[PDB]
DNA sequence: CCCCCCCCCCACCCCCCCCCCCCCCCCCCCCCC
DNA sequence: GGGGGGGGGGGGGGGGGGGGGTTTTTGGGGGGGGGG
């Protein structure tokens, strides 16, 4: 269901939402059983934590000792679970058309800290939740409204065989290099060197290294684009841009806000 | 007493003490006894010493937090030292 | 190829809290049955 | 010999007092691009 359709008919259901994350916080970490000290006798007593809130003991557990409000928290001692909280965009197929996206935080615990990174299209299983939030910290007075996320339980995103018995193959060289590209009338000696590009030398410690580079030239209005969209299909993790400008992705490295941001090349 | 030099006052102490100790049972004078006596005070004490207890003022109600902590030691001191 | 331009980025009431005071409750001691 | 009553200490509650609660312009440097 839609993240713009949720209402508060949800506030304690097992809900399935879909789409974008934008960022993630550093893993945040969460107390799940506090670690308390006498001040006096040294007597240590762990507390588990109820519904966020500390069950603190008044009095010393030792009757032979008993003074009151003497433990006190030791808080490297105490034990915690890992929280993270993720920002979940509205995804653009979902949206009406003349208004922002909406967005939901996520909080995920434990295994399930960074399931996902910045830019994942993903699912979430888990139970919408809504709490209250304070008007200033120095009060204990909430606002009518209560703040709203979601508390997942699932996520998700969005042989040798052959290979010897291909590799024995006489005819190869000229079979791979026409399937990088069938539906492209014959440029053949074009598809053997990138072919012979995707597979690239090798590297060396002393730098040596395997890369391979090619250039296309010649008339504007030719196959020459949609060879490299086919190579940017085929290849593991390279990338398709073009040699000037940014549509928010550029060529080189570059340094703005005050962070570094990798270019096209990087 | 205890670190200086290893402790040699602890030797100069048995040493006093067997300036009377060489002289008889019947040569001991009361001030020999007496010597004697304050050397085993001397030892008694160097024993004896430990750390004090803190002793709270009870006029005035406790607060929300309860003593910070009950050692009494002094800076230059560590509890190994005693 | 050099210089100049121009573009970009950056700087008074209410709640929480703490202190003080008073009363009540619980224990211990002494007397009476 | 045990139970009641009286007296003293210690703890808790209630009250009172107190303190806290962002775009727009101007200037400068540096980088990038265009014209002679
Ligand atoms: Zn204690």
């Amino acid at each position: 269901k839609g993240m713009r359709e949720l209402n508060p008919n949800d506030i304690d259901k097992l809900i399935n939402l879909k789409g974008l994350v934008l960022r993630s916080t550093p893993v945040i970490p969460d107390m799940k059983v506090a670690f308390f000290k006498c001040n006096v006798c040294d007597h240590t007593m762990a507390v588990e934590i109820d519904r966020g809130v500390i069950q603190e003991p008044a009095r010393c557990e030792r009757i032979d000792c008993n003074e009151p409000n003497s433990m006190s928290l030791i808080h490297n001692r105490c034990s915690f679970a890992d929280k993270q909280v993720i920002k979940l965009q509205e995804t653009p197929d979902f949206v009406p058309d003349g208004q922002t996206p909406h967005s939901i935080s996520l909080c995920v615990y434990d295994e399930l800290v960074d399931s996902c990174r910045a830019g994942d299209r993903i699912e979430v299983t888990g139970t919408f939740r809504s709490i209250p939030i304070r008007a200033n910290s120095r009060q204990r007075v909430l606002k009518s409204l209560y703040k709203t996320y979601v508390d997942v339980v699932h996520v998700k995103k969005v042989d040798l065989a052959k290979i010897r018995e291909v590799a024995a193959r006489e005819d190869l060289y000229s079979l791979l290099a026409r399937s990088i590209a069938p539906s492209i009338y014959e440029l053949e000696d074009v598809k053997k060197g990138i072919l012979l590009q995707l597979f690239g030398g090798t590297n060396k410690t002393f730098r040596y290294r395997g890369d391979i580079n090619i250039l296309l030239c010649g008339d504007p209005s030719t196959s020459k684009s949609q060879i490299l969209q086919y190579v940017h299909k085929i290849t593991p993790r390279g990338v398709y841009t073009s040699g000037k400008g940014s549509s928010a992705v550029g060529l080189t490295a570059y340094i703005t806000r005050l962070v570094l941001e990798s270019g096209a090349l990087v | 007493i205890l670190s200086m030099e290893s402790g040699k006052v602890l030797r100069a102490a048995i040493r006093l003490a067997l300036d009377v100790i060489k002289i008889d049972r019947l040569s001991r004078t009361p001030r020999d006894n007496m010597v004697l006596k304050l050397v085993l005070n001397f030892f008694r004490n160097v024993i004896a010493i430990e750390p004090g207890e803190f002793t709270i003022n009870t006029k005035k109600s406790m607060p929300k937090k309860g003593i910070t902590s009950i050692d009494t030691l002094p800076p230059n001191v560590s509890m190994d030292d005693i």
